[PDB]
């Protein structure tokens, strides 16, 4: 599907710069025409736990249980314990609370938004 | 469809104090009774 | 930050006529738009009173953020009640 349409020219991580400046142009076209085989590569970058989850897998949800020792997986936030009711009134923006030493202690679950205490 | 308002009067900027306001929740995580 | 344009805000009724009242409060995160461009200059849209005729009133303060370390005391209700700038004095 691919065999002079591609060009190449330090730079910051994840930076993006499309610029042009023995008169030489910093662009350098490739001679597209087996070690020289062009490859259409892609890179997937993720930012885990920096925000509420948006994309997930095909795993189906489950009904929630209180006062029971269970192995839970809250939007990828795995853990083990008991889900109880808590007077910890979250403000409407934050999802899950943390104790010292960076451990998950409260969470609002999807489809109910109730503030469960782990 | 823009209008040029050359009538603006330009002067050196004024200044004032900021005191201690200007603090915002660094992250969307609930923390309680803790120094962070 | 890294292509995310974060908007924070908080509204408070105040008495002081022109400047910040002595007190402290924290701004909520609201929204963090995925806007992937660079910003280095900016402008404020304002309302002009046409009785061309112009007017305004009120006042808009601007300050410039810098890298800093801050100590914040989260209360029992999870609301930031005080903070300390680690490089103030």
């Amino acid at each position: 599907l691919d065999s002079y349409n591609y060009l190449y020219r330090n730079l910051k991580p994840f930076e993006r710069d499309i610029s042009t400046e023995n008169c030489y142009f910093p662009l350098q076209s490739y001679g597209f025409q087996v070690g020289y085989q062009p490859y259409r590569v892609v890179v997937l970058s993720f930012e885990l736990l920096h925000a509420p989850a948006t994309v997930c897998g095909p795993k189906k949800s489950t009904n929630l249980v209180k006062n029971k020792c269970v192995n839970f997986n809250f939007n990828g936030l795995t853990g083990t314990g008991v889900l109880t009711e808590s007077n910890k009134k979250f403000l409407p923006f934050q999802q899950f609370g943390r104790d010292i030493a960076d451990t998950t202690d409260a969470v609002r679950d999807p489809q109910t938004l109730e503030i469960l205490d782990i | 469809q823009c209008v040029n308002l050359t009538t603006r009067t330009q002067l050196p900027p004024a200044y004032t104090n900021s005191f201690t306001r200007g603090v915002y929740y660094p992250d969307k995580v609930f923390r309680s009774s803790v120094l962070h | 930050i890294d292509g995310y344009f974060k908007i924070y805000s908080k509204h408070t009724p105040i008495n002081l006529v022109r400047d910040l009242p002595q007190g402290f409060s924290a701004l909520e995160p609201l929204v963090d738009l995925p806007i992937g461009i660079n910003i280095t200059r900016f402008q404020t849209l304002l309302a002009l009173h046409r009785s061309g005729w112009t007017a305004g009133a009120a006042a808009y303060y601007v300050g410039y953020l810098q890298p800093r370390t801050f100590l914040l005391k989260y209360n029992e209700n999870g609301t930031i009640t005080d903070a300390v700038d680690c490089a103030l004095d």
